[PDB]
């Protein structure tokens, strides 16, 4: 589409060489800083070089800006049950005289529990005293070693994605696309890195918007129904235990079994209970559904709408109403890339087509310009009030491109060159003018809005009272109409008079 | 990088000394080589015949 | 950013991976991020700081 917002910050920067025998170029440094613009609009860098006439340009997309927050941890915490077993003995021997641990021997194990398994899990081996008598199944007054191990299992085998945050920074996405052709997409956040692709690290700057009532909360997510909820969620490994926050592992893909080497647990997660040689194991892990504040998908905490917006790396948004924020500017920066220049460029001359869009406004005008040439993409248009720049393919074929203007009646001269050469363009046609749309019941906003032009806010004489009915005779008609209206709503007023006298 | 072993890889306008670099790299049986930094790596077997 | 030398507590990259991706986010902030930053022409109180 159109574009703005030009720069031109670091043009006849190069130290470049003969280039490959005809034309080529070596790299490119420099800073540049791009402004704010609206939710779908196209920043372009554009390039000057002493040498070439013309280059290429580098354009901006950004579609949407929600409220995401960082990364602070991730983990992954899977569905518990309670499992345990015990076995009965009998003394017979020297070995369990009086107490069943000497003083530290925690080894419950004499090569017969099935603990010795990659499904067992995490446990604790506990024992406890047991009867001693016939009764039981013994021939001694003395009670007998009972072991017990108790565990965790995960028949189905559900696996939830945690990752608390405390931050909630503002985000958008990037559509960057390259001069020499690739098309990529990613995700900066205020301030941070975004990937560095070839030496571009364009990155977002916001304003530290405050919260309401954001204060502990997380983006819990489900994986196999794919189901998301907002609720608070714990910390890295040193917890508390009674809220969110139960045996974690290392990943996903090792969430499935609960065994050693990357699951964590602190202390007292499963209690044991026996009355006689039992050992049965009651629960007390609670459920994701458990804790209070458990939101769902839909969530209106406050005056921000959480959606679940479709996108990579996050499923966490929401959009308030008309913000207008302060400044969303960016920075870019380069490290090295190369790029071609045809500096071949012959006799190019556009003209202009159709015209027709809105005042000054947030989708602009747009106009039609017509080009003919034999390079692909060579073009550079500068006029007065605003600029913009696009690309053209060769032959003749017809572009529609947007500018800014600040009159009702369009009718000036700007200048347009191609390349090296350039030429003159009139601009003729009729504008029309919207206001700040209005809200509407059932709509709900999706990403942002980035601001709305209210600054005139006043009628003006020129345009207004023209399709009425040089300024001498409107006078003297407006004045004759103003009589003529002034003698018919007298006899009126006298006919209502005599009325309400008489016939009372 | 500059030049490897006389080979005009990028354009620096000035060649300097020889000097070891340790980078790793691959080849796909064309003439110069692809040195890569950052390479994620997977081993499969496959259960192929010609093991 | 070699080690001997350079500095680092703990917690600055997190990890992250669902199925043998591992893929890293960024958390470290710039300098253009925390509260109070000002710039060359400063006028905070009585003191107007220059360069
Ligand atoms: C739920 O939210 C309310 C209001 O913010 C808060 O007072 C309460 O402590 C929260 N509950 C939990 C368990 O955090
Ligand atoms: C220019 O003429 C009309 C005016 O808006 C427009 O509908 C038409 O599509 C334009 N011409 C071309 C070739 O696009
Ligand atoms: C111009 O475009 C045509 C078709 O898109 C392409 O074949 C040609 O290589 C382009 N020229 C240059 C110099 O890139
Ligand atoms: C910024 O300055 C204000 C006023 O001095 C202070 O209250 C606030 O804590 C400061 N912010 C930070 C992050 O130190």
């Amino acid at each position: 589409e159109s574009c703005d917002e030009m720069v031109h910050a670091d043009s006849k920067l190069v130290s470049c060489r003969q280039g490959s025998g005809n034309m080529k170029e070596c790299v490119t440094t420099g800073r540049a800083l791009l402004p704010a613009v609206n939710p779908g609009q196209e920043a372009c860098l554009h390039f000057t070089a002493p040498g070439s006439p013309d280059s290429k340009c580098l354009k901006i997309k950004v579609k949407r800006i929600n409220l995401k927050c960082k990364k602070s941890s991730s983990y992954f915490v899977p569905d518990a049950r309670s499992r345990c077993t015990s076995v009965r003995r009998c003394r017979w021997a020297g070995d369990c005289q009086s107490g069943c641990p000497p003083h530290s021997t925690s080894n419950s194990f004499s090569d017969d529990w099935a603990g010795k398994m990659d499904r067992a899990g995490l446990g604790f081996s506990g024992c406890s005293d047991g009867c001693g008598g016939a009764a039981c199944g013994c021939f001694n007054a003395a009670p007998s070693c009972i072991f017990w191990r108790k565990w965790v299992e995960n028949p189905h085998g559900i696996i939830w994605k945690v990752s608390p945050c405390a931050a909630w920074v503002p985000s958008a996405v990037i559509e960057l696309t390259m001069p020499s052709g690739e098309v990529r997409t990613f995700h900066p956040m205020s301030g941070i890195p975004t990937q560095v692709f070839k030496g571009v690290s364009v990155t977002y700057l916001g304003s530290d918007m405050e919260v309401s009532g954001l204060t502990d909360l997380c983006e819990i997510e489900e994986l196999k129904s794919k189901k998301l909820a907002l609720a608070p969620c714990n910390q890295a490994g040193m917890g508390v235990v009674g809220k969110v926050g139960e045996i974690q592992c290392s990943s996903e893909e090792s969430a499935r079994t609960i065994k050693k080497d990357g699951c964590i647990w602190n202390a007292d997660l499963v209690g044991i209970e026996l009355r006689v040689d039992d050992a049965v194991c009651y629960s007390k892990i609670t459920s994701v559904e458990a804790v209070a504040n458990y939101s769902a998908i839909p969530t209106t905490i406050g005056g921000l709408r959480f959606e679940r917006s479709h996108d990579s790396l996050g499923k966490i948004s929401g959009s308030p109403l008309d913000i207008t924020a302060i400044r969303g500017s960016f920075s870019v920066n380069y490290r090295g890339l190369r790029l071609s220049l045809s500096e071949i460029t012959a006799t190019c001359t556009g003209e202009v087509t159709n015209v027709s869009g809105c005042y000054s406004c947030m989708t602009g005008a747009k106009v039609s310009i017509k080009l003919h040439s034999s390079k692909n993409s060579t073009a550079h248009v500068r006029c007065k009030g605003d600029e913009t720049a696009f690309s053209v393919l060769e032959g003749v074929h017809s572009y529609t491109v947007s500018l800014s203007f600040d009159h009702a009646v369009v009718d000036e001269q700007c200048q347009l060159n191609c390349g090296g050469h350039e030429s003159q363009v009139t601009l003729k046609g009729n504008l029309i003018f919207l206001d700040v749309p209005k809200f509407v019941d059932g709509s709900y906003m999706q990403t942002y809005h980035s601001s709305v032009p209210t600054g005139a806010n006043i009628p003006s004489p020129t345009d207004w009272l023209n399709a009425l009915f040089r300024w001498i005779l409107g006078v003297i008609g407006v004045l004759l109409g103003g009589l003529a209206l002034f003698f018919l709503i007298m006899s009126l007023f006298k006919l209502g008079t005599k009325q309400v006298f008489r016939s009372r | 990088i500059c030049k490897i072993d006389g080979v005009v890889f990028n354009q620096c306008e000035g060649e300097s000394l020889p000097q070891p670099f340790d980078v790793a790299w691959m080849d796909v049986g064309h003439s110069h080589k692809i040195i890569m930094r950052e390479h994620k790596t997977k081993w499969v077997q496959e259960s192929s015949s010609k093991d």
